[PDB]
């Protein structure tokens, strides 16, 4: 379906046996679905066909909101309140998109696994590597803020992060 | 639509002890110098439907005739339907 | 079983650990040493999706016998050909793990007899 | 749903015709069915492949020497 | 002669095992009298008020009241600093909590130690 | 904001105007309407606020607050209509002025941008309900009830305000605002941490913590029934409200500050629920179970995590109609028989069917039955709990059990076994009942269906 | 209160109480719904005794069968593809070790 | 249930029919009032061994205390019948 | 830690059955006894044959329950089974299904016990296990084929004990049909399922012959042993009980003292301390 | 006429209402309904492609 | 149940009672009927062995041992009638017993279906308050001072009167009332 893009939520090609009977004995299921095409489907798709007519025929557009960018928090005064408003707003707008981020890879994760049935450890490996470095990247990000988050403490654990890193390449450097 | 059917009960003439078990406890009882005053009281649980038994195997094979003939004459429509 | 009485009431180091199993050289004992061969591919068997566990050297047999079972759907007793040979090979690997089994054991006597003898002689 | 039957007061009750047919017809299915499964499947119970003797196996194809070569 | 039963706090003795009940004396007899002639007279009062056509409502118990009254309301009034209450609601009131805090302080620390040292493996600990 | 305050002060001139016999109607009806209004703040922002002027602004944490508070005044109106009866015109007139005070203030309290008038408007709540408990109470220990229940409030909540007035005079303002996005760690010093304890207690003493807990069976007891309801459903969430509030400003001190709290809650919640095991009375039974479901949403504050936030702005919410149901229910068997004693009446489900059916429901709900909103919060505050420290969960799931008995036991005694035989002025139940039943009842389970709605700003 | 007279026409007779009568300090732990004193068959001492060694025992025996186990005479199962490498977890670029099975 | 509504009659049927089947007590003699101790001469064991067997005959117990006070199979009766609530 | 709890959840349970006088009782014990052998064989990582179990003691543990109730309503709300005589003549129809149940409870062959319970006794036999948890599941199999004696032996083969008003009636459409249908599911659903489902397992191709046969011969020496203690009971020798009878029939005295010990200690707290 | 009243009053609506919510409404949106992928062996081909799996290496066939 | 009890039990009660009990649970321990008519005479000629003792010491020094004997053999799993105090059914309708007094809360649409019904339950309600006017006076008249010493009543002595307290007697529920 259009409804949804195929590159952020991939798919194999699904591939299908064809069917083939070795006994001549009518299968029950073939007859059952045929009556059950022929109960609900066609009723059903009428019903919907009707319903996409009364919908063309009253057809208007709603639109995805841009938002520009503004100065983020390292650029902002001590005391300066508006520069701090907007990156505080800012920062809230690009960790909602981190979450639905995450809640992507998830689900491509959580897909996978019911569709490769008992071979799911040595299929899904590619999707877990992905998980991985996502979640990994989100915890660095956003961990132990606590209940009062804003993007000054964000930037306060992302520079005592960058500290022990520097500290860390110096020691091995200099051993 | 209840069981409204006046149902009259036996005559108690007809409870004896002989032929039962109670019989025997009877001659037990006796040999020691008692008797049983309500020996004819259950003699009804030994006289009409109640006083033939069934085994335990007896139990277990309760079908087991009519089964083994329904398997015979299965087993030949098998044997001579196959043979052909 | 026997051998659990023999182990636990008996000499320990005379009988095998399952767990250790097993403590000496494939080519100890002949230096042929015969490989065990596989029919299904990995795909395959992976396409097939059976089991890890299912995923043995007997795999062939049960690709074939739920082929059967797919085919032969509405009359659930048609294929049990398959179903024999199957448990055949089951039959065989199981009879395999009994004969390592023995090997180590009589393996493991014969050593300790040679430690037996070699102590004899030192002493003697 | 049923049919009249009074109590008895002291005799075996009263039974119908149809409900000793059925009971001996059910038993004699159960019967019938486990005999036709022994018949006709008999490995289920007695085993189908025999379980070899440890003990009978040579020496030859157990990979052992006569204790003095290795 | 057969094993004896001994009676526990949660399994009292039988009536019929009692030793009290076979020692029978007038003055017993007169007591439990008296007993029956209390007990008689209380039934008495409560079957006069219950059969009466014009009551309304409910009868009120003294018993009743009295038993909520003693358990709710009359505790602080006969309470007295005494070693066995002070000690024991030292304990009951002080231990637990104290107990509680050195348990949880406790795994804290080791919790916190370990992530200290690096070595926790947090994988996939988003929510928290 | 006003357009929620503004049909709320006028609720008094229509009441003192009104006929002797329309102003329960009038009032109802026009509680009804403002309730329907205020439905219209439950719009919110994952962005910063509604902030509609300098004085007033709303939240996701404010919003369902609000929202039942309106929502409480009908059905406080409903259950006093009955022991009114008898009442002169002129003093019904003053008890629907209590409540309508009540509901100005509360309405003022849970938006109030500023500390200073919040911390006004949360104590002016006090009066009305002092008022209420003392002037229309039934036994001779009101009073003492009364003061109990102001004395604790102001013992715990007179440091507080000196405290606020000590950071306007660091920080400058007391704004919720500047005070979010100027806040400072508190460096740890004896100095801060008693102004960290002059911040809490205030709101500890009202939870109440336990320990501090009793002036609460008291007043839970010995008010009148629309007293009971506004002191179990909302005033015990200004605690809550105020700590969520109040906590931006005391990090990093409240890392190890929570522990004699932590403690006292973990612990209290226990306790609590063992005393709900034998109690004679139906009032002190549910005052113990609100002491206890507030010491869980205690323990949440206190963890400081997302999901503790949500839990406890869930839990919050559905105690407050659970409770306030379960009281109402209490009252409808107490204005038959006029005991208040648990054991007294009994085998109620014989007589009065459609009220043990209430009667199961209210019981299900307080015993955290999924998928209700209760076992949402329950939940939440033990994952969070759990993260914290793994040993929680022992304490948690005792305080589960423990729930389950009593709760269940208060259904058995009550409505099963064999009716009082002496007992014989037992009426069927008022349509007025039932309703009020149903409107305690309903949104709960209408609100199972969206908790987003009651998930607070952390959503 | 569950081994009061069940006979005997009590003014209660579901909680088994008389009007007027005085009243346990401790009804409500004692209402048939709970905690009963009713004396049994067996004495109390006997009864712990007996489930306390009944349990022990068995705690006892199940170690017991922990240290010595039930087994057959038969060697370890065989997987073809070094221990079926690939399909549990994974790693198909670190070249492990390969491991072959043993014809006998 | 399906359990017929059994009557006065009924309940003396078969009272009667069980003293009847006692050997200790004469057929002849034994009247619907005739009292136990002192016109047929029986025991107070007897009395109670009387009563066990009408419990086992209708199915439910009663108790001591107003069993041992049932002199009469006319009061048996009565009994019997006040405790199963019997119009007729 | 599951293989164990199985285990001896199995043998108590089935023990406490073995010796009670409530039909009710003897089912409920049987049902713990059965769940007890699904969580042994969830034990020894056998979860699709533990599935099959549960699938299988559905039909015909409820079939038992429908049999006990139709006796007890006939027998006019009577529950003990020292009351009820011979009803293997006076209600055929419940007899014969009865009679059915206890045979594919017990692992008759070929039934629908049998593809389940047998191949949870191979597996167990044929695993790397405690010896203390496959002797606690042969004598739970023993004791299982005992209860069932018992059930029968003391409700359908002697004389009647229930009051002399007869009320005794089967004939009713709705029990006849509703019994009928689950007596056909426990006679034919063992083999349909099986025979229907995939190979989910590796099977134990090969086995001892006396270790094939395991199952069989518990459950027959359960069935001997039961009988032969079930037929002293009509000899004229009356004998005081034991101490092992009553700790059976007491329940392992674990309802007296955990219902009277912690409860008391509990709330005498909650009134005294708290 | 009962039975078929029953039949289309109480599975008839309510298969074709979930039928309808399924097919536009749940499969709408990615990943709501997710098959576990068919099984596939040596010898059958493809609808979608056509290609056919090769046959198997030829077990030596005996009992 | 019915009739009022005693202060205490005679001798003669308690061997009485114990004869009962021992009876029963001889018959629980003897399922079989013959059997249990064996152990039940040879216990009843034990019984009555010491029937003609006439010391009141021996006599009470029985009925002790004879009681240990009794709690040691008990059958700890005795046979209960399913309707007595221990039975399967014991209770099973005492959620179906309303009182009278609740149909005086039936709403006049209620009440006119049923109209013979409720002619008879007023005819019924006159004819209590006339008698209750007259028993509280018999009551009065006929109890002996400082307070009744039994809990037993007495029957209605002259000719319209009716036993005081007999309303709650006579307007039971029912045994089974649905
Ligand atoms: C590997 C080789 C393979 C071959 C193996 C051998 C082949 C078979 C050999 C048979 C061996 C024994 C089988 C017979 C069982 C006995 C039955 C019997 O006669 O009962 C009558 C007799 C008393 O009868 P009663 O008092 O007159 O009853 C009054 C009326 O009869 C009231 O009666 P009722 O009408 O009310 O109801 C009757 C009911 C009531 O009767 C009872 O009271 C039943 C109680 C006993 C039966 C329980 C047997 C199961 C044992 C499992 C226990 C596990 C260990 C527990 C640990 C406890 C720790 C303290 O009895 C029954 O219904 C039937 C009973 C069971 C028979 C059917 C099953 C038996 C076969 C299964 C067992 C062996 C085969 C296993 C298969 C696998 C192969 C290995 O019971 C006994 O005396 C018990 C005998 C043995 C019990 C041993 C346990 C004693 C423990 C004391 C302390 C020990 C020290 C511990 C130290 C710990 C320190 C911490
Ligand atoms: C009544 C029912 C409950 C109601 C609420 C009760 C809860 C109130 C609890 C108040 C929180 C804790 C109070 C103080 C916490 C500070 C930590 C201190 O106690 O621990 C040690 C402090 O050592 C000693 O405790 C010093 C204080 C000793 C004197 C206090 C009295 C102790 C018991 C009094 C309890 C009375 C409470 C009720 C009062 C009415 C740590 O050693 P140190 O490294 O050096 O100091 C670290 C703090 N610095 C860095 C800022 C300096
Ligand atoms: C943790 C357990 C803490 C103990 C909680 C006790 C709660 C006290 C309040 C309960 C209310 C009192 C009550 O209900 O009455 C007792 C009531 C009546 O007794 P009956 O036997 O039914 O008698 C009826 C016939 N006359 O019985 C009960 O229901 C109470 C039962 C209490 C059981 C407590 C024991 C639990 C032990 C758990 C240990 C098992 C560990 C888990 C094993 C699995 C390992 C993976
Ligand atoms: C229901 C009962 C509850 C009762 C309330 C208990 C909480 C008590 C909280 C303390 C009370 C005073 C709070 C202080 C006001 C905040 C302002 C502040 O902290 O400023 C500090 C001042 O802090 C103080 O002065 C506090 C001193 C305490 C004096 C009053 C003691 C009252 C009793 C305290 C012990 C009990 C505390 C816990 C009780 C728990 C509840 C029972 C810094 O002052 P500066 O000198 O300007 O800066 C220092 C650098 N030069
Ligand atoms: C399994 C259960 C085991 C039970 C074990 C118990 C064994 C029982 C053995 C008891 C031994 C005795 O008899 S103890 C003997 C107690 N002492 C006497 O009996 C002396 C005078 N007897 C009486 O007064 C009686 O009531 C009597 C006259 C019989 C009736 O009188 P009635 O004219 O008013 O019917």
């Amino acid at each position: 379906p259009d409804s949804w893009d195929k590159d952020v939520y991939p798919e194999p090609p699904r591939r299908t046996p064809a069917p083939a009977p070795q006994t001549s004995l009518p299968n029950p299921v073939t007859y059952l679905t045929k009556i059950f095409d022929l109960l609900v489907d066609r009723p059903v798709t009428l019903a919907r066909e009707f319903i996409e007519q009364q919908h063309a025929k009253n057809r208007y557009y709603y639109y995805h909101r841009e938002f520009r960018r503004v100065p983020d928090i390292t650029e902002c005064e001590e005391k300066d309140i508006l520069c701090m408003f907007e990156a505080e707003m800012q920062w809230r707008r690009d960790y909602k998109v981190d979450q639905e981020i995450v809640n992507i890879i998830q689900e491509r994760l959580k897909a996978c696994q019911q569709r490769e049935g008992e071979s799911y450890r040595q299929n899904c490996a590619k999707e877990l590597e992905q998980f991985t470095q996502v979640s990994k990247a989100f915890q660095d990000r956003y961990s132990d803020l606590g209940a009062h988050y804003s993007a000054r403490k964000c930037l306060a654990k992302q520079k005592q992060r960058m500290l022990a890193e520097r500290k860390a390449a110096k020691e091995a450097a200099a051993a | 639509e209840h069981g409204h059917s006046k149902m009259e009960l036996p005559d108690y003439k007809q409870w004896k002890i002989e032929g039962t078990p109670l019989e025997t406890v009877q001659e037990k009882l006796a040999a020691r110098g008692l008797r049983d005053p309500w020996g004819r009281n259950e003699a009804w649980r030994y006289s009409g439907g109640f006083a033939n038994n069934v085994s335990f195997v007896g139990a277990l094979l309760k079908g087991f005739k009519w089964g083994f003939a329904a398997f015979v004459v299965a087993v030949g429509a098998e044997y001579y339907l196959e043979s052909q | 079983g026997a051998h659990l009485a023999r182990r636990y009431l008996g000499d320990a180091s005379k009988e095998p650990d399952p767990l250790r199993m097993p403590t000496f050289p494939p080519d100890y004992g002949f230096p042929e040493r015969k490989e065990r061969e596989m029919v299904a591919t990995q795909q395959e068997m992976n396409d097939a999706q059976l089991m890890l566990q299912q995923r043995d050297y007997c795999a062939h047999y049960l690709i074939q016998l739920l082929k059967c079972k797919r085919d032969s759907f509405p009359n659930f007793l048609a294929c049990k050909h398959e179903q024999h040979d199957w448990d055949y090979c089951e039959h065989l690997d199981y009879v395999k793990r009994m004969k390592e089994f023995e090997r180590e054991r009589r393996l493991l006597q014969r050593k300790k007899r040679r430690e037996q003898r070699e102590a004899e002689m030192a002493r003697g | 749903g049923g049919v009249h039957i009074e109590p008895r007061y002291r005799q075996f009750p009263q039974l119908t015709r149809s409900q000793l047919i059925q009971a001996e017809f059910f038993s004699a299915t159960m019967w019938f069915w486990i005999l036709w499964r022994f018949w006709h499947d008999s490995d289920a119970v007695l085993g189908h492949f025999p379980y070899p003797d440890p003990s009978q196996w040579t020496d030859e194809e157990l990979g052992i020497l006569p204790d003095d070569e290795d | 002669s057969f094993p004896k039963y001994k009676p526990s706090r949660l399994a009292t003795l039988p009536a019929t095992l009692d030793p009290a009940e076979y020692d029978i004396s007038p003055e017993t007899r007169k007591a439990q009298a008296e007993r029956l002639a209390i007990r008689s007279r209380l039934k008495r009062e409560y079957l006069l008020q219950y059969n009466d056509p014009n009551r309304l409502g409910v009868i009120e118990d003294p018993a009743l009241i009295r038993w909520t009254y003693a358990r709710s309301a009359n505790i602080y009034p006969n309470f007295r600093p005494t070693p066995k209450t002070s000690l024991l609601g030292a304990l009951f009131g002080i231990g637990p909590l104290f107990f509680w805090y050195y348990v949880f302080k406790t795994d804290r620390d080791k919790k916190e130690k370990l992530i200290q040292e690096g070595k926790l493996d947090q994988t996939f600990n988003i929510s928290y | 904001m006003l357009k929620i305050i503004i049909p709320t002060t006028m609720l008094l001139p229509m009441t003192w105007m009104s006929k002797h016999n329309m102003i329960w109607i009038n009032a109802t009806v026009h509680s009804l309407l403002i309730s329907l209004i205020s439905l219209s703040l439950l719009n919110q922002l994952g962005e910063n606020s509604l902030n509609f002027s300098l004085t007033f602004f709303s939240d996701s944490l404010s919003a369902p607050l609000l929202v039942l508070t309106t929502w409480l005044l009908p059905l406080m109106l409903m259950a006093s209509q009955s022991h009114l009866s008898k009442e002169t015109t002129t003093r019904k007139k003053l008890y629907i002025t209590m409540l309508i005070l009540l509901q100005l203030f509360l309405i003022m309290t849970f938006t109030a941008t500023e500390l200073i008038l919040f911390y006004i408007l949360f104590e002016a709540t006090l009066v009305p309900t002092l008022i209420i408990i003392t002037r229309w109470g039934n036994q001779t220990e009101r009073l003492n009830a009364g003061l109990y229940f102001l004395f604790y409030t102001l013992a715990g909540s007179l440091p507080l305000l000196v405290a606020l007035v000590y950071i306007q005079n660091t920080t400058g303002s007391l704004n919720f605002l500047i005070i979010h996005y100027w806040s400072h760690p508190l460096s740890n010093s004896w100095s801060n941490i008693f102004m960290w304890l002059a911040c809490i207690m205030a709101f500890m003493v009202k939870m109440p913590l336990y320990g501090l807990h009793l002036w609460l069976p008291k007043a839970h007891v010995e008010a009148p029934i629309a007293g009971s309801m506004v002191l179990a459903a909302v005033l015990l969430k200004l605690g809550g409200y105020g700590m969520m509030r109040i906590t931006t400003i005391l990090n990093p001190l409240t890392n190890y500050m929570a522990y004699p709290f932590l403690m006292l809650s973990m612990w209290g919640m226990i306790m609590t629920s063992s005393i709900c095991l034998r109690q004679t009375d139906l009032k002190s039974l549910i005052a113990y179970s609100s002491v206890s479901h507030m010491a869980l949403v205690i323990v949440a504050i206190m963890i400081q995590t997302p999901w503790s936030f949500m839990g406890a702005t869930a839990l919050m919410i559905a105690h407050g109609l659970t409770s306030s149901m379960l009281f109402c229910l209490a009252n409808t068997n107490y204005e038959r028989v006029h005991s208040r004693t648990m054991i007294l009446a009994r085998g109620l489900q014989t007589l009065l069917p459609l009220m043990a059916t209430w009667w199961l429901v209210a019981s299900l709900t307080n015993l955290a039955l999924p998928p209700s909103i209760n076992l949402i919060g329950e939940l939440f505050i033990i994952t969070a709990s759990f993260s914290w420290s793994n040993i929680t969960i022992i304490l948690m799931g005792m305080n589960m059990m423990i729930t389950a008995l009593y709760s269940l036991y208060m259904l058995i005694t009550t409505q099963r076994g064999k009716y009082t035989h002496h007992i014989n002025n037992i009426k069927p139940s008022f349509t007025r009942e039932n309703a009020l039943m149903a409107l305690h009842i309903l949104p709960l389970l209408l609100l199972t269906l969206n908790p987003k709605m009651i998930l607070g700003p952390l959503y | 209160q569950q081994e009061r007279d069940p006979w005997y026409d009590w003014d209660h007779p579901d909680l088994r109480l008389n009007w007027g009568e005085p009243i346990h300090w401790d009804l409500d732990m004692y209402i048939r719904n709970r905690v009963d004193t009713s004396p049994t068959p067996v004495s109390w001492n006997t009864m712990c005794k007996h489930l306390f060694g009944f349990v022990a025992f068995m705690l006892f025996m199940f170690w017991v069968g922990e240290i010595y186990p039930s087994y057959q005479p038969v060697g370890p199962k065989q997987y073809p593809y070094n221990d079926l490498y690939l399909e549990r977890g994974g790693d198909p670029t670190k070249e492990p070790e390969p491991v072959v099975h043993y014809e006998i | 249930s399906d359990a017929p509504p059994l009557t006065l009659e009924a309940i003396k049927d078969r009272v009667l029919y069980v003293l009847k089947l006692y050997d200790k007590i004469d057929p002849e003699k034994l009247s619907v009032n005739s009292h136990f101790m002192k016109d047929l001469g029986l025991d107070s064991l007897d009395q109670v061994e009387i009563i066990m067997a009408m419990e086992d005959e209708f199915g439910f117990e009663i108790p001591d205390i107003d069993a041992e006070k049932l002199m009469c199979p006319q009061e048996i009766v009565d009994y019997i019948a006040d405790k199963k609530d019997v119009y007729e | 830690m599951t293989l164990c709890l199985g285990a001896i959840t199995t043998l108590f349970t089935a023990l406490c059955a073995i010796t009670q006088n409530d039909i009710k009782k003897i089912v409920a014990f049987s049902t713990s006894s059965q769940l007890g052998l699904m969580m042994v064989t969830i034990g020894i990582n056998q979860p699709h044959l533990a599935f099959l179990h549960i699938c299988m003691h559905a039909f015909f543990k409820a079939m038992l329950f429908m049999c006990s109730g139709s006796i007890i309503h006939s027998l006019n709300d009577e529950q003990d089974i020292r009351k009820m005589g011979g009803l293997y003549k006076a209600m055929p129809f419940t007899t014969t299904a009865l009679i059915i149940g206890s045979l594919a409870l017990t692992g008759m062959p070929y039934l629908t016990g049998f593809y389940s319970k047998d191949l949870i006794i191979e597996a167990v036999n044929m695993s790397y296990t405690n010896a203390w948890a496959l002797l606690m599941t042969l004598i739970a199999t023993s004791l299982t084929a005992a209860y069932s004696t018992r059930i029968i032996f003391f409700a359908f083969l002697g004389k009647p004990r229930f009051p002399p008003l007869v009320l005794i009636n089967e004939n009713n459409p709705l029990l006849i049909n509703s019994i009928k249908r689950l007596l056909i599911g426990s006679i034919f659903a063992g083999f349909i399922i099986s025979n229907n489902i995939p190979p989910m397992t590796v099977p134990n191709t090969t086995m001892p012959l006396y270790m094939k046969m395991t199952a069989l011969i518990v459950t027959i020496m359960g069935f001997m042993l039961a009988l032969e203690l079930n037929n002293t009971t009509y000899y004229l020798k009356f004998k005081y009980p034991s101490q092992t009878y009553k700790f059976s029939n007491m329940l392992g005295y674990y309802p007296s003292i955990m219902h009277r010990l912690p409860t008391y200690h509990n709330l005498s707290m909650s009134q005294k301390s708290a | 006429y009962r039975h078929s009243i029953f039949a289309v009053t109480h599975v008839l609506i309510p298969v074709w209402i979930i039928h309808y919510y399924l097919k536009y409404h749940v499969t709408a949106k990615p990943y709501t309904v997710v098959e576990r992928k068919p099984r596939i062996f040596p010898g059958d081909t493809i609808l979608e492609t056509g290609e056919v799996i090769p046959l198997m290496k030829e077990f030596p066939d005996q009992h | 149940a019915f009739s009022a009890p005693a202060a205490y039990l005679t001798h003669q009660q308690k061997v009485l009672r114990l004869y009962k009990r021992a009876l029963r649970h001889l018959e629980s321990w003897c399922v079989h009927r013959d059997k249990y008519r064996y152990f039940a005479c040879l216990m009843r000629a034990r019984f009555d062995e010491h029937k003609n003792e006439k010391d009141m010491v021996k006599a009470t020094q029985l009925l002790r041992q004879a009681e240990e004997e009794f709690w040691y053999g008990q059958h700890p799993q005795p046979y209960i009638f399913p309707e007595s105090p221990g039975g399967t059914s014991y209770e099973r309708y005492e959620c179906y017993k309303v009182p009278e007094w609740c149909l005086d809360d039936w709403h006049p649409s209620e009440k006119a279906m049923y109209p013979d019904y409720f002619a008879k339950r007023e005819q019924w309600k006159r004819l209590r308050r006339e008698s209750w006017e007259r028993e509280v006076k018999q009551l009065q008249e006929e109890t002996p001072p400082g307070g009744p010493r039994t809990e037993a009543l007495p029957p209605a002595r002259k000719e319209g009167d009716l036993p005081p307290l007999w309303w709650h007697i006579v307007t039971r529920p029912r045994e089974r009332p649905m």
